[PDB]
């Protein structure tokens, strides 16, 4: 029985839904799951009040404000900030007792309905570890994890230490095997491969050991890009097996260690830190007080054996044939099998959903691509025409907004026009015309166009299942560019940039030199245009080589009339940031030459950052610990404050405008600083 | 507090992840 000890079970098992049904439902030992589910809500608990936003909320949801909102469905609309809070404090109840195991169904539920009725509130706020604490939380619901380690069997003795179902488990594992599968699968594109995604990100200080053998691009390359791609391919299978488990979980430990100090993504490090022991046996907790010295093994509950239940079928060869599995059986059964299918088959969902997709597939969320795709943004311009007068103005970009993540999607953007469409008429303007101008480069590309210029996207037409027509494709045969583009960017100076930009054909870009910017030239790469003067009207043809200079505080237009696309670059550099730096350097020595034998306060003070920089770097980690601390501690109470505050104004009403100042100023008062 | 003019608006010459909150 080789398989049976590598899998658990054997062959014949599967053979009839019966006997299916039956091994699904197999008694287990309920300790892992209690203290996955305890480090589950403390994580939560402590995440609600950072993360989730409860310390911005009367920013956020000011009543009477001009802002445009992003949800998922137009019909859901957010209440008064009273009843955030009360939402809010209703799901910080339902994650307490979660935690404590103390009516957790009830808890269950509580933490459930408002964290996802907030989740669809906002398009703009979902990455994937929300996405990750909303199924967990889900599929915890149906559990019983409150068998052991819980309020819930102390004033009840029918659920203490007893048996659980097998598939509570085989839920858990299938889960944190698509996250690390479905993560190193998207990672086979060619952008991360190649290594473009993270480039910069071999420079930091926890790399240096790795420095002693190898190259920086070397390490870039190798331990960045394919040691996180083996590693993302191979966790999974490394776990699954008791052969392999130690150095899986070390190397897991080690990469979600790193992460941690890496990057900035919340709680997801810890989460997936402590689901990692969900594949070891389901009693180690009770074998892990068997190391700890007898004198502290008095005061923890007396380590009997569990106590059967009626969750999970029981077939014994001497006790009894077995009874047939009521409707909770194959209801666990149906879940577990439809469950995992679904969570598969969600990430390559992107061929229905057709209007979705940009670019990038699908909306951000859900799909298990981190950090593989990085965009830069250049300039943005919008634009509407009065529909009375005729007149042209221009808006400042991002103004009734509180994102920045409308400008890579089409239905955000459309979202956004009609908001805009709708709030003009306030402002003295009749019926607008609104158009858009966005240059992104993605992947350190060619900058380039992602929406039409010329479509009025009030009276434009999208639907969630058709392929939007006023997105401009990525220019994809323009890639192997990227060597010569990064050697020209190389050779320069200290004091010019370089601006790459490929242009459609039929298209123009007008740009206003600024007056500062004196010594500006324009390069052709490849295909042929022209540029026309608007001062003294003229037009000018370039081609493959050669380069212009353009005057400065002029308006100038380019124009693409190959019929393929043309890419060019901007050579420019700022006269008075050199002036007003040379002079200072200048001033400098000679008073310091004097000294030994507003420009001086702007070099002192960027010595005094600098001096604040060195000294925070020279003293210890314990003054930015107890900062640290402080930070928190600043947070927690005066989210605290403002739900009180809240709560006393729902329950019994608006006291007086001056002590809701007096309680307001209080609730800033920053304890110590 | 919300308009520009042609001059701001036409300035051209003047990277992240979506995962990091
Ligand atoms: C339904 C709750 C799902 C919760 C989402 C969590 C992660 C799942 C990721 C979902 C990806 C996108 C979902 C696509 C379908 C749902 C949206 C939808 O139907 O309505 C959109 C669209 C209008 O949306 P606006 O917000 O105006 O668009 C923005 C620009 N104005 O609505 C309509 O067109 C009217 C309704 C037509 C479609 C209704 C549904 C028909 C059947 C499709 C099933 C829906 C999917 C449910 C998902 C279940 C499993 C994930
Ligand atoms: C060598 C041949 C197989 C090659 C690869 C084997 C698996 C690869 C890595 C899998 C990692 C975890 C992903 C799946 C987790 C759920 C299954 C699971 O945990 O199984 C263990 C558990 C017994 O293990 P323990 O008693 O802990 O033994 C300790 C092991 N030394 O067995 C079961 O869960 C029995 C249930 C059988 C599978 C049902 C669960 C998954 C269902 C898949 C749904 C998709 C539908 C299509 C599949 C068709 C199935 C009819
Ligand atoms: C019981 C009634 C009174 C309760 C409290 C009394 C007064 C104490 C007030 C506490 C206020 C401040 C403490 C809360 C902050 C907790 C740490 C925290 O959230 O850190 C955030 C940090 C992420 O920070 P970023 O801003 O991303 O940092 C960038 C790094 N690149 O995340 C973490 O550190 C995760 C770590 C999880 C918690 C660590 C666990 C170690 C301590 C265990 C606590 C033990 C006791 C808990 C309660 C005991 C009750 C009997
Ligand atoms: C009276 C005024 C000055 C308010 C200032 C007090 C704050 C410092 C309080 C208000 C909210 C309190 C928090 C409210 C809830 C919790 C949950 C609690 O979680 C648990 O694990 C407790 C449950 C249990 O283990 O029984 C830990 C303490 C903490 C963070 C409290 C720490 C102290 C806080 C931030
Ligand atoms: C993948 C990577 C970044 C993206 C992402 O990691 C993120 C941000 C994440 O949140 C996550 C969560 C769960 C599963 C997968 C993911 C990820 O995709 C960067 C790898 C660099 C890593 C931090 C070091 C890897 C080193 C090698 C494993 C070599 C072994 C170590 C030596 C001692 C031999
Ligand atoms: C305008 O800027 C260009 C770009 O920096 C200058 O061209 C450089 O001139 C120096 C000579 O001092 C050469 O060493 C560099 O190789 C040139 N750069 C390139 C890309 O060819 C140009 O001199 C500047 N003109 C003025 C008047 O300041
Ligand atoms: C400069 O060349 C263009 C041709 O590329 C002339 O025609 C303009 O072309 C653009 C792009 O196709 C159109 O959008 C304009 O409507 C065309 N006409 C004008 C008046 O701009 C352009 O006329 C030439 N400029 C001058 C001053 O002759
Ligand atoms: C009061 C109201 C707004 C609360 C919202 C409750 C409804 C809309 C919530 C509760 C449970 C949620 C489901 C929980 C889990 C999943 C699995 C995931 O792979 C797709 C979304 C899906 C299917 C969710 C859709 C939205 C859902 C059905
Ligand atoms: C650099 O040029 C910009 C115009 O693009 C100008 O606003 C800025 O003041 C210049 N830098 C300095 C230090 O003056």
């Amino acid at each position: 029985s080789r398989i049976g000890k590598l899998l658990g079970f054997e062959w014949t098992d599967l053979s009839s839904w019966r006997r299916l049904v039956t091994l699904l439902n197999r008694p287990t030992d309920p300790a892992s799951l209690a203290v996955f589910r305890f480090l589950f809500g403390f994580l939560m608990v402590l995440d609600i009040p950072q993360e989730r936003g409860l310390s911005s909320l009367d920013r956020k949801y000011l009543d009477g404000l001009d802002v445009c909102r992003f949800p998922l469905l137009d019909a859901l609309r957010p209440l008064p900030l009273d009843w955030m809070y009360l939402v809010y404090t209703i799901m910080f109840l339902g994650a307490l007792g979660m935690m404590l195991g103390l009516c957790y169904r009830i808890s269950c539920v509580l933490f459930l309905l408002p964290y996802w009725y907030v989740f669809l509130l906002d398009k703009t706020s979902w990455n994937n570890h929300s996405y990750l604490y909303g199924l967990l939380a889900f599929q915890l619901t149906f559990m019983d994890a409150n068998h052991y380690w819980s309020v819930d069997g102390l004033l009840n003795a029918h659920r203490r230490n007893a048996h659980v179902p097998l598939w509570n488990y085989a839920v858990l594992r299938g889960q944190i095997f698509i996250v690390y599968f479905i993560a190193g699968v998207k990672k086979l594109d060619a952008d991360w491969v190649e290594g473009y995604s993270m480039e910069y990100l071999s420079r930091h200080w926890l790399f240096s050991p790795f420095k002693l053998l190898l190259s920086e691009e070397l390490t870039s390359l190798l331990v960045v890009h394919w040691g996180g791609l083996l590693l993302d391919l191979s966790a999974g299978f490394l776990l699954f097996f008791d052969v392999s488990r130690s150095i899986g979980l070390f190397f897991v430990s080690y990469f979600h260690c790193m992460n941690s100090q890496l990057f900035s993504i919340g709680m997801f490090s810890y989460v997936m830190l402590a689901s990692s022991p969900l594949f070891c046996s389901p009693e180690w907790p009770r074998k892990l007080v068997s190391y700890c010295p007898r004198r502290l093994q008095q005061l923890l509950p007396l380590k009997a054996a569990p106590q059967p239940s009626v969750s999970c079928v029981y077939k014994r060869s001497r006790g009894k044939s077995g009874q047939k599995p009521g409707l909770r059986h194959q209801l666990g059964a149906a879940f577990t099998l439809l469950y995992l299918l679904e969570q598969l088959f969600l990430p390559y969902s992107h061929f229905l959903t057709q209007g979705y997709n940009n670019w990038t597939n699908g909306l951000y969320g859900y799909s298990w691509d981190m950090m593989v795709h990085s965009r830069s943004h250049q300039h943005v311009k919008i634009t509407y025409r009065d529909g009375r007068t005729g007149e042209l103005g221009y808006l400042n970009p991002g103004v009734f907004t509180q994102s920045r993540r409308w400008k890579d999607h089409a239905d955000m953007l459309k979202q956004y026009a009609t908001c805009l469409s709708r709030l003009l008429p306030k402002y003295n303007v009749t019926e607008p015309q609104i158009y858009f101008d966005i240059w992104v480069s993605i992947n350190d590309r060619f900058q380039q166009r992602i929406f039409d210029p010329r479509v009025d996207i009030v009276q434009a037409a999208w639907s969630p299942f058709q392929r939007t027509s006023w997105v401009q494709p990525l220019l994809m045969d323009l890639s192997p560019w990227r060597a010569k583009l990064q050697e020209i960017k190389s050779s320069l100076d200290n004091h010019t940039e370089v601006v790459f930009i490929a242009d459609f054909p039929g298209l123009h870009l007008e740009n206003f030199v600024s007056e500062d910017l004196g010594n500006t030239s324009i390069q052709l790469l490849q295909g042929e245009v022209t540029v026309e003067l608007v001062a003294e009207q003229k037009n000018q043809t370039l081609r493959e080589g050669e380069k212009m200079q353009l005057p400065a505080g002029e308006y100038h237009k380019v124009y693409t009339t190959s019929p393929s696309p043309s890419c060019y670059m901007y050579v420019y550099v700022n006269t008075t940031e050199l002036a007003l730096e040379q002079d200072l350097a200048y001033l400098q020595e000679l008073k310091e030459k004097v000294e030994n034998g507003p420009l001086v306060q702007t070099f002192l003070r960027r010595q005094q950052r600098l001096q604040e920089i060195e000294r925070r770097r020279n003293t210890p980690f314990h003054e930015r610990f107890f900062r640290f601390l402080l930070r928190k501690l600043y947070v927690f109470r005066r989210s605290f404050l403002m739900t009180c505050i809240s709560l006393r104004n729902l329950i019994l009403g608006r006291p007086s405008l001056e002590q809701l100042a007096q309680e307001v100023t209080y609730a800033n008062l920053r304890p110590f600083e | 507090a919300n308009f520009l003019s042609k001059q701001q608006a036409s300035q051209v010459l003047v990277s992240a992840l979506e995962e990091e909150v």
